């Protein structure tokens, strides 16, 4: 999965 | 509310203790109680709220993905019928996830966003609103799915508009908002080109502003810039 | 019971799904429902029960240790008074932990142990009874603390007596029972010499029996033997 | 902490 914050 | 009898300061204190103990459900319940005291949140308190629910819903999303994957394999050709159990349990986790998202969105709507006037608080809460509609969109399949997606998009867009007008391009909240809205484009809105364009422009505009920053601010901004780069590398 | 309307087989199926999703609270609630159907448990089902509650109470113990450590520092010389919050929250986690232990002990008493006639099931359940009294002992400070410790010791001792008579020294349940009873001696009963003696004798007697085993049994037994050795190295 | 199973 792509990075989120 | 079960936290109605506890002091606001005690709820914040215990949220920090729960974080140290990695008890994120407790942390979220304490911060929910703190929000419901009706006073605005400080920068640090906004962080405690977001950290708590991010960990709670993050665990639910991870579990939902495991179960949805098992469910998909069960519906493939040649798979043995195992009964309704996999769907039932995926639905149970899904309903609990939706419940948490509805709770967070409820706190933002009653009444965090309407009282948030500074850019750093308003952008923060609108990013959260976009994020939790995005999590609802990840599991949505019904009549209102397009409206859930548009609710995420609308919140992200308002946050972007404010952040571009009121925050420097290296601001960590602005950067994290752009990171997540880019992921929304890629994974939710089927717009990988917009996702890549946003991540690249955000990265490049932050790069050009790093020279204005202290050592400590530089470290904060470059940390999130590296996440933008990680996504770009994933996508190109 | 909230699981009273679900089929036993569906509860077992969902326990396995919960394990895959790392949803151990769900896993434990499903296995509690399965036990309360009143039928005996198979080897695999006993494993599902123990895995679920081991993970649930393991997380509670880790959190309790974090909070108890913070509480102890708050009570040292020169520490600022922070109010009752740390004690309150440690007590909250402690009460929830005690609740889980009481639940497990309740399942063993009503009526898993009394229906368990084979060595492999009876030793398994008595080890569990010793373990969950041991977790109660870790947080005990009151009038009944010595009785909690003796309840753990008594359950462990009955399991040891049966395991020595009815199981080979390489049996993984016998080995794991001895591993944990040794830790009980070291950490609960203030008997490090008994802890070391038990771990060494258990290791040596298993070593001498490995030659009787298949490749797959050998791997199972040596895995737990290495834990005995790890503890001995820690303690010597 | 020591190992238990
Ligand atoms: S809780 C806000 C503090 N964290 C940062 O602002 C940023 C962030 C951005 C947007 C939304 C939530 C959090 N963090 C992701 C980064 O990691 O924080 C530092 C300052 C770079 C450590
Ligand atoms: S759930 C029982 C299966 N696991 C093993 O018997 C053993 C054990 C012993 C006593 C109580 C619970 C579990 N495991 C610790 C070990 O690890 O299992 C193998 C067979 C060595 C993998
Ligand atoms: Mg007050
Ligand atoms: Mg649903
Ligand atoms: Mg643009
Ligand atoms: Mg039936
Ligand atoms: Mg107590
Ligand atoms: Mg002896």
């Amino acid at each position: 999965f792509p990075a989120t914050v | 509310g079960a936290m109605g009898s506890m002091e606001r300061a005690s709820l914040i204190q215990k949220a920090k203790l729960a974080e140290q103990a990695e008890r994120y459900e407790d942390m979220a319940a304490f911060m929910k109680g703190a929000v419901e005291k009706g006073e605005e949140l400080s920068n640090e308190e906004r962080c405690l709220l977001s950290v708590a629910y991010k960990n709670v819903v993050g665990g639910q999303r991870a579990a939902w993905r495991v179960l949805s994957s098992i469910e998909q394999k069960s519906n493939e050709e040649g798979s043995e019928e195992k009964g309704p159990e996999v769907r039932e349990y995926r639905e149970k986790v899904e309903t609990e996830l939706q419940g948490v998202c509805d709770t967070v969105l409820g706190l933002l709507d009653s009444h965090l966003i309407k009282e948030a006037g500074d850019a750093e608080s308003r952008v923060f809460y609108l990013k959260m609103k976009g994020d939790y509609y995005r999590y609802l969109a990840e599991v949505a399949t019904g009549d209102d799915k397009k409206r859930i997606i548009d609710s995420a998009r609308s919140a992200y867009q308002e946050a972007m508009d404010i952040s571009k007008k009121e925050m420097p391009p290296t601001n960590p909240i602005r950067l994290g908002l752009a990171l997540n809205f880019s992921v929304f484009h890629y994974e939710i809105a089927n717009s990988p080109e917009e996702a890549i364009s946003l991540a690249k422009t955000t990265f490049d505009e932050a790069m050009a502003d790093l020279h204005t920053l202290s050592e400590d601010s530089y470290k904060d901004s470059t940390l999130i810039m590296q996440l933008l780069r990680d996504n770009l590398t994933l996508w190109t």
